């Protein structure tokens, strides 16, 4: 957002079932895997 | 400090919208070029309402001009007072609106609304005290109901504090622009009921009555009225823009008037209003304006309020003046004929007044009147929606955009409750 | 970004386009050699690397005979001639050789061509269809490209100016069997159609214009005047700016009814103009006069559900809405009860244009009026006792039967039509 | 006094180098023949940083260009800022590159560097003072690559204590102008890490959406890419040409910005950019400025910020300004966004600002940031070079000049090792206790 | 500087000849005298006829091509042609008696007489160079002349220069239209012989531009006069780099390296957009986005394969006129989205893309007509190898009862060589199925 200086999730657009009625009173990053355990496959060349 | 951000939404706010803005810098004396050429020092301390300072000391205005089929918006800025915008407050779609409701509100609306915000607040927090929003409307068609209350629930919750006026045109009891549009008006009074804090309602009709039975007028254009529809909206903020020995800010201006959280619709006019041979024989006192201003054809809506009773009520006068006269003369009114003034409130009028009257005249004033006489648009929106709706006429055009059944009734319900609140308070 | 794409099929199609093409290139000052001496010819043109503004449009057609005539002609230097689509035998009024023999050959460099042209457009508003039920090739082959572009587009509008088979005045013999077919074949696909009649045009020329031997092109000029009032919000300046989805929503009721008359006011002769005034009153008295109707349809055998209305040139609201006022007060006009509102106004500061060496009048006000009324039930009944009549006793069934049709397509034709005008009957009728 | 040599590599290098010497002459007023017309005595103070005074008081710029297929330098010789240089620093080959690492770098960059050196030290001894060098590369070609990298090494032994700079254009994410470019791109990785200081890396597509959405132009050229390219080279050593009440050299630009020697790939954005149109209106206050800069657009690099977390970030302001405003400015952004910021570092901003503004603006700041999310270009051009390597298609080239295998591996594993570094830092509290739990 | 040696070998080859020296004559101003006008001079660089050209002592510009061919009657024709006074005689060669479509007259009885002779031309055409390029094969395969002797050339240049780069613009026998019966054999043996030696191959068929001809231009009496313009165009866009200016140049090396993966894959495909005539041309913007559309069409290629059966291991666009790098990276990222065009998992990239500013130049008298946008598409499908299979069948269906052999042996050949060649085809058609 340009005017506060701040990552905010987008607003929500609107949905025809969630329509108004009567009454109305009223973001870290994505994480790197640096610690998560990568796949091993079996295709060494050992084991071949 | 008390900066305020307009909108226009649709047609008729896009055409409303050129008029307000001609009017308002002629009266700060600033040309289309944008820089100021007045003369007094009075134009320039509150000209941040509404402006904001530029390089080479032009000032553009407060404005944001949203449309579906920018077709209109060329016009404007093709016009005289046409580059005083920025570009960036140009808000269009390339598809069109079609008078219908829906697309105007969940389809093409949605997909305007992620730009029309990042509009909004970056003029929104240049302003070092807000005040308040105000829109211009047309219930009639798509654009400018449709995404004007879209646009609106968006900022009712993003700024829930501050205040929004609604300048919104109703439809015409005689003569229909469009025909779907009982449809329309209903579905975008379900959003006023709830997210709107004044509503002024103004219909094109009454507007023609006093354009040529005051006026005296001969080829009438929108030019013209909306010559008077800018009188009124400048009429407003002159406390905001100019001293006066009693001045009356935009949020008082509503804790007197509206009892009920839901009573928020209201009726205006302007004074005075003479044809170019009566400037002539009638003089311009406040006597005058006072019986101008109360009659029951100054009321630029299409409602008599003889039929009803005031609940409260309003003026803005403007010159210097006597501050007794005012306090008696409305206080005269309210005592003659008492059949017309709820009970439970004794003095039911607030009186502002403004050293500096319009860049023409003398004296002049404007009204605003919460009258129980306003239900009549709503019996007869009512009657006109029930007529097609219960036969399914012209709806398949609504289902179109996915939309449900029951937003049609509940936008009904909701006015046939507000048409009951209306007549509770209306002791006869 | 406001653009629309222009398609003329069948011979008619092309015998007006001509005429909307010369007005066109006449009111914006395009000289027949495409270029002249913006955002007003983006309508219905585009601007190439140095001053040439092609047209827009696309005339089809299955007889040479036509397309070489103006492909020889003065306008001959504005159409890109990949856009002028000619075959080499024609459907001989035949609905089955339009639809299932020849058409099919050629729609698919028809709508690759329509790719191309609708490509370069920013904003598309909608299609227009110049049509000719009744001749083979423009009822078939309009009903297979009608199809094709609502399965390609969908979202768009389509309107349809469809000349309609006419109730005497007849230059055929089997056209009661393609209409039927066309009406069957179309009804789902077009979203709003336009009807007008050659003889209630013919009726309108003699009355008004004092010509007595119009040469179908009189006609063709007079359409020409009604799609470029129809069509002036889009490029002109103007107050109540009207477009093509604002035009079809307050119109079309049902999707069924979509069929709606039209009218053109005023329509007068050189001298006549001269020696009247011509107040909007009378100009919208004489649009919603039933003689004035470009259909043979009379509307007082009938309720009005809606009426669009452009005014053009010099006009005010307060007169339109005061004029209005009066056509609801007097009492020949009927409206049907659900419908208490019912007009859309529109209007526009550009005064109608004229041609030199025309039939018209220079005016400054005018009006096209365009109502859906329930009265087309009458036009429909016609065409169905037709249909009858001769679908009776299998007449001319083997035509179509070889030309790769067979017979259930006549039934669900006539049932189609049964149940429309059972349809214009009940959503008129009131409890 | 703080000289800067400055070395023009490949086609692209040696074609935006044709647009930032002509802005920084125009900067300091002189003409194209070479002779000062300019105002102030402050476009003389320091003129030496990049020109050299020649007789007929005339300043000949210290620029150096290298290229095989010397039609190109046949293209600045005939620009309009193109005779100010020394024809004697023109040093070309005949051959071509052949977008082909290998030659570039084994066989014809083998042919050159023993000339081009000797240019090189002809002007370091003109300098009293040498600050540093910079280099123009593009990393897809054989020139700007395999000449480039070949070019540092021999920089680097020969003058380790002053610094060299990188204006790296690196491949497109999405479009390849060449077909060999992920080879090209990795071979020269593997000698950027350990020869170079600081190395920005700018992208082609970035560059076309900045010119399309931001400056609003319908058909930008490669006069106008490199017209970005040359603003932000120039708004590096403002504050070595120009005073200021907070001077920022090159050194004190490095060490507060590479906490790890091994992290020197950077990501650069330019302020203010605004059309013809909107400038009529805009105020240019440092507010404007500190809002579009820390935006995720203008960074000219295709690296999104939102995918990784600043490690540290600059901001060199120039104009008369309030030294309060830039100060408290990147406050509050490390106060609002503090998840995008690391907490292994209290403050992570340095401020710098000039007295001198552009040569038409009021006001203008460039961007740089050494953030986490560059190890995103590293995973994409890793990716496609084992997407061919695999295959060993286009390798019977890079064999033709004497290479072999283990050179390509090399150069991959010493990718893994550094998006390694990355992703590390990128999720490493101040306690080592979360980490591991 | 930057030169490069055309050669033009058999009927097609001197045909062609033809058309690409009215080109460039005509593109830089020369009149068939080999001098420039001297006063209303056009040529906005200098030193750009270096490419073709070779300035003499005062005013004149011989280009440096090599006619080649064992027919007298068709040399003999340039030799009285308007296109007299350009060549030195010394170029023109010509031998008494005719290869008559056999490669072994071609390649070993005749060819190896008059090798020595050409040769000796190119070593003196050679050293007049400062840097060559390389060199530029138009052949015709097919024929004795244009198969046997081409192929004895490429060998002779091989083991001489080696290093240098060669380019074979070879016209290929087409599956239906064929104007000879015994052009299976010959092509085959010419092209064992030409891979080893060639360093690119462009291949295009007469077939495939008669219907370029006839859908695009719409013409009705198309002939080799028609086509040999085509094939101007397609090189003049092609070393226009070498002689122009313009962003993204491109010189021979860089565009052999970046497009030939593995060292026999080098059979390439062509195309070039716009082909339009006077009248459509003019009622049109042709934006840079529909020509790169063209570009990769089945039908505007230029020899009969289908791509749409294979993947794309590479492209190569070559644009000229006014365009700007923005929408060519703007509109290849349109068809990389595309779906019908497929890439080999091993090239996730597959564009070097050019640029030039020096528009494409017209024929008075012509047929195509004058634009400011082009595009010359060179790819490198895997789709090409089959019409490699096309040739794999015919010469099986009348090697089986050996006929026309006689004719082969009968001139210095064996048996041998026959099933020689036929290896190297099986041998390369499954290399093409290696990259699947
Ligand atoms: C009347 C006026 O003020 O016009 C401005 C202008 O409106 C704008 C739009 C300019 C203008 O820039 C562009 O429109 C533009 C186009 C393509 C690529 C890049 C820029 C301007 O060209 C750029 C030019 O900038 C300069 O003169 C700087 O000193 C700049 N000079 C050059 O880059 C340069 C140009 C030609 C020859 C040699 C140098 C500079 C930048 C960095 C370091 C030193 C100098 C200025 C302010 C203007 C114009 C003329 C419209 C902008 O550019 C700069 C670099 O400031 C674009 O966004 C900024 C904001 C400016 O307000
Ligand atoms: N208003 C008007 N109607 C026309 C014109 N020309 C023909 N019509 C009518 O169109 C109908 C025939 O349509 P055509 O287009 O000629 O027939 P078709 O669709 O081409 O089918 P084929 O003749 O088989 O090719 C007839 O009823 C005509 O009266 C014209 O120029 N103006
Ligand atoms: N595109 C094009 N193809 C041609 C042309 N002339 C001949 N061809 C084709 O080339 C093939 C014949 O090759 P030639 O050059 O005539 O044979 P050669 O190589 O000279 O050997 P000899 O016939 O013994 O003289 C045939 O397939 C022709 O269709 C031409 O002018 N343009
Ligand atoms: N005072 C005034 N009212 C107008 C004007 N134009 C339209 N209106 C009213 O606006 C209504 C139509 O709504 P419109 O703005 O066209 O549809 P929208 O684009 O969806 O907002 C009609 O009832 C008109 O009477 C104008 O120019 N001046
Ligand atoms: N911004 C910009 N990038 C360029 C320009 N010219 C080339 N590039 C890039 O330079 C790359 C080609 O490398 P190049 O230097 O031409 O080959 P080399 O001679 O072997 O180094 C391509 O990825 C181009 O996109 C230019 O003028 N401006
Ligand atoms: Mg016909
Ligand atoms: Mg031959």
């Amino acid at each position: 957002s340009k005017s506060t200086l701040s990552y905010k999730y987008p607003a929500g657009r609107p949905n025809p079932t969630g329509f108004l009625k009567k009454g109305d009173g009223e973001p870290s990053p994505p994480q790197a895997g640096a610690y998560k355990r990568r796949e091993n496959p079996p295709n060494t060349a050992f084991r071949r | 400090m008390r900066e305020i951000v307009h909108i226009q939404g649709g047609q008729c706010g896009n055409q409303i919208g050129a008029k307000f803005w001609e009017v308002v810098s002629d009266e700060h004396g600033i040309d289309p070029t944008g820089t100021y050429h007045g003369d007094s020092d009075l134009q320039l301390e509150r000209i941040n309402v509404y402006f904001n300072e530029a390089t080479g000391g032009r000032y553009v205005p407060r404005a944001i001009l949203m449309d579906l089929e920018p077709g209109t918006m060329d016009s404007v800025r093709s016009g005289p007072y046409g580059q005083i915008f920025r570009p960036d407050n140009f808000v269009f779609g390339q598809t069109g609106a079609g008078n219908n409701w829906a697309k105007g509100h969940y389809t093409e609306g949605a997909e305007l609304i992620d730009s029309v915000l990042d509009v909004v607040r970056k003029e929104a927090e240049s302003c070092d005290c807000l005040q308040g929003f105000q829109v211009c409307h047309s219930l009639g068609g798509g654009t400018g109901s449709g995404m004007g209350t879209l646009l609106i629930s968006k900022i009712r919750e993003e700024y829930p504090d501050r205040m929004m006026l609604t300048f919104s045109v109703v439809p015409s009891p005689k003569v229909s622009d469009t025909v779907v549009e009982p449809y329309n008006a209903t579905l975008s009074v379900h959003q006023l009921v709830e997210n709107a804090d004044e509503c002024m309602v103004l219909d094109n009709e009454a507007l023609y009555d006093i354009c040529f039975r005051t006026l005296k007028l001969t080829t009438p254009t929108f030019g013209d009225l909306n010559h008077l529809i800018s009188a009124v909206m400048s009429g407003i903020t002159c406390c905001l823009r100019f001293p006066g020995q009693l001045n009356a800010d935009l949020r008082k201006l509503a804790v007197n008037l509206i009892p009920f959280p839901r009573l928020h619709f209201f009726m205006v006019g302007f004074t005075p209003l003479t044809s170019r041979g009566s400037q002539q024989y009638r003089a311009l006192t406040v006597p005058e304006l006072t019986q101008q201003m109360w009659d029951a054809k100054n009321m630029m809506c299409a409602a008599d309020p003889r039929h009803g009773r005031y609940l409260t009520a309003s003026a803005l006068f403007r010159g210097r003046m006597s501050t007794k006269e005012v306090d008696e003369q409305m206080l005269n009114v309210q005592n003659k004929n008492s059949s017309y003034f709820v009970e439970w409130i004794p003095n039911n009028v607030k009186s502002s007044v403004c050293d500096i009257p319009p860049k023409g005249l003398k004296m002049s004033a404007t009204f605003i009147g919460n009258s129980t006489a306003i239900q009549e648009m709503f019996k007869r929106v009512s009657e006109q929606f029930t007529a097609m709706f219960r036969r399914k006429a012209f709806l398949h055009w609504y289902t179109g955009e996915g939309m449900d059944e029951m937003e049609f009734t509940e936008a009904e319900s909701n006015m046939n409750d507000l048409v009951s609140e209306y007549q509770q308070y209306q002791d006869a | 970004m406001r653009e629309v794409i222009s398609i003329h099929i069948g011979q008619a199609g092309i015998q007006v386009g001509n005429a909307c093409w010369e007005l066109y290139c006449l009111e914006h000052g395009i000289q027949p050699d495409g270029q002249m001496p913006d955002d007003a010819f983006n309508t219905f043109f585009s601007e190439t690397g140095a001053g040439k503004h092609v047209p827009r449009c696309i005339f089809l057609d299955l007889e040479p005979t036509v397309v070489d005539e103006v492909r020889t002609g003065t306008y001959r230097q504005l159409f890109h001639p990949e856009q002028l689509i000619s075959g080499k035998e024609d459907a001989a009024n035949n609905f089955a050789r339009g639809h299932y023999t020849i058409g099919k050959e050629i729609v698919d460099l028809a709508l690759d061509r329509i790719r191309k042209l609708a490509d370069n457009c920013t904003g598309l508003q909608g299609f227009l269809v110049f049509n000719a039920v009744g001749g083979g090739t423009g009822s078939g082959l309009g009903s297979l490209l009608l199809e094709r572009l609502s399965v390609d587009y969908g979202k768009k509008s389509k309107l349809g100016f469809t000349v309609y088979p006419s109730p005497q005045v007849s230059t055929a013999v089997v056209e009661p069997y393609n209409s039927v077919l066309s009406t069957h074949s179309l009804l789902e696909h077009t979203d709003v159609a336009v009807m007008l009649d050659n003889e209630a045009i013919y009726d309108i020329c003699r009355r008004s214009l004092d010509i007595e031997r119009p040469t179908y092109t009189n006609l063709n000029r007079l359409i020409a005047q009604v799609i470029s009032s129809l069509t002036a919000s889009l490029r002109f300046d103007g107050a109540l700016n009207v477009d093509i989805t604002e035009f079809q929503t307050n119109l079309v009721p049902y999707p069924r009814i979509h069929f709606m008359l039209s009218s053109y006011a005023p329509i007068i002769s050189a001298e006549k103009a001269y020696h009247e005034q011509l107040s909007v009153a009378e100009i919208t008295n004489a649009a919603f006069e039933p003689a004035s109707m470009m259909v043979k349809c009379d509307p007082r055998h009938g309720k009005y559900m809606a009426c669009c209305l452009m005014y053009r040139g010099d006009v005010v609201p307060k007169d339109v809405n005061a004029s209005v006022a009066t056509i609801k007060t007097k009492r020949t006009i009927q409206f049907v009860d659900w419908c208490p509102t019912g007009f859309k106004c529109g209007i526009n500061y550009q005064p109608p244009t004229v041609v030199p060496g025309g039939d018209l009048a220079k005016v400054q006000r005018a009006v096209c009026m365009i109502s859906n009324s329930t009265a087309i039930g009458e036009i429909f009944s016609r065409l169905d006792h037709k249909f009858d009549l001769m679908y009776a006793k299998r007449a001319f069934v083997h035509w179509y039967v070889g030309e790769g049709m067979e017979e259930g397509e006549f039934s669900e034709a006539r049932e189609d039509l049964a149940a429309l005008e059972k349809d214009f009957e009940e959503v008129g009728a009131e409890s």
